[PDB]
C-alpha cells in the first residue's frame, strides 16, 4: 500500500502544495505533518531528496519564525531528510543560520531544543566541518 | 547616451542563453586555436551528470548523460603524438571519466577514488 500511494506521485503533489502557496499557515502545518509521516517510508528518502523538498522546509522555516508547531516539525524534519549533497564540500551556512535562529529564539521550549540538538548531532555525523559554521 | 556611455556596451562581443532551468556547474573551452571554437559544460541541475557541448559559431546546445553523479569540474588534455584529445571528467560519486574529444564512443572510466573529485588541473612543466 505504501508503495502504491508513493507510485501515486503524492510527494510532488503535496511538495507543489506547500511551495506554490506560501500564506495560509495552516497548510504549511498540515504539509510538515504529512512529510513528516512520509518520511518513515521504506522509499521516501530518494524522491524526497530528488524532488528538492529541503529547500522548501528551509523556506518555510525562514517565512515562519514566530509560530511554534513549524518550527517544531521543520527541526526534527531536516535532521530526517539531510542528506550529504546538502552539506556537500563543507557548504551549509542557511542550515545553521536557521537552527542557531530557531533554538535562540524558542530557548524554554524543551520539545523544540530536543528535536534542534537531535537535528544538529545529526547533521555533524556527516561531516564535522560543520561545527565551524 | 548614459547607457552608450559605458565600457560594457563596446566590449560585450556575445551573450548566449542556455536552454530553459539548466544549472551549469563548471565549463571548460575546446581550444586548439585552429580545430573547433566550442565549449564543455558540466550540468548539475540533476543528481546524474550531464556533459553538453555548445558550438559557438552555431549556438548548437547538444547536452548527454554520462555520469551517475553530478560532474564537478573538466579539464582538456591534448596529446601532441598522433594530434591526441581527450577531455576528463570529474564526478561526485569519484569516478573519472575519460571521452574523447573527437570520437564519441571512446568512453572509458578510471580510478574510482576515495571521494568526490574537486579539481581536475592540466599543465606541463616537460612533461604533461
Amino acid at each position: 500500500v505504501k508503495k502504491q500511494c508513493f507510485k501515486n506521485d503524492i510527494h510532488k503533489l503535496v511538495l507543489a502544495a506547500l511551495n506554490r502557496f506560501i500564506g495560509n499557515p495552516g497548510i504549511q502545518k498540515c504539509g510538515l505533518k504529512v512529510i513528516s509521516s512520509i518520511v518513515h517510508f521504506p522509499d521516501a528518502l530518494e524522491m524526497l531528496s530528488l524532488e528538492g523538498a529541503m529547500d522548501s522546509v528551509l523556506h518555510t522555516l525562514q517565512m515562519y519564525p514566530d509560530d511554534q508547531e513549524i518550527q517544531c516539525l521543520g527541526l526534527s524534519l531536516i535532521g530526517y531528510l539531510i542528506t550529504k549533497k546538502n552539506v556537500f564540500i563543507g557548504t551549509g551556512h542557511l542550515l545553521a543560520k536557521i537552527l542557531v535562529s530557531s533554538l535562540y529564539r524558542f530557548k524554554d521550549v524543551a520539545e523544540i531544543q530536543t528535536k534542534g540538538f537531535q537535528t544538529i548531532l545529526a547533521i555533524l555525523k556527516l561531516s564535522a566541518s560543520f561545527s565551524k559554521l | 547616451f548614459d547607457i552608450l556611455n559605458s565600457a560594457e556596451l563596446v566590449c560585450l562581443t556575445r551573450r548566449i542563453l542556455l536552454p530553459k532551468n539548466v544549472i551549469v556547474e563548471c565549463m571548460v573551452a575546446t581550444h586548439h586555436n585552429s580545430r573547433n571554437a566550442s565549449i564543455w559544460l558540466g550540468c548539475g541541475h540533476t543528481d546524474r551528470g550531464q556533459l553538453s557541448f555548445l558550438d559557438l559559431n552555431t549556438e548548437g546546445y547538444t547536452s548527454e548523460e554520462v555520469a551517475d553523479s553530478r560532474i564537478l569540474c573538466l579539464a582538456l588534455v591534448h596529446l601532441p603524438v598522433e594530434k591526441e584529445s581527450w577531455i576528463v571528467s570529474g564526478t561526485q560519486s569519484g569516478t573519472l571519466l575519460v571521452i574523447n574529444t573527437e570520437d564519441g564512443k571512446k568512453r572509458h572510466t578510471l580510478e574510482k577514488m576515495t571521494d568526490s573529485v574537486t579539481c581536475l588541473y592540466c599543465n606541463s612543466f616537460q612533461k604533461n
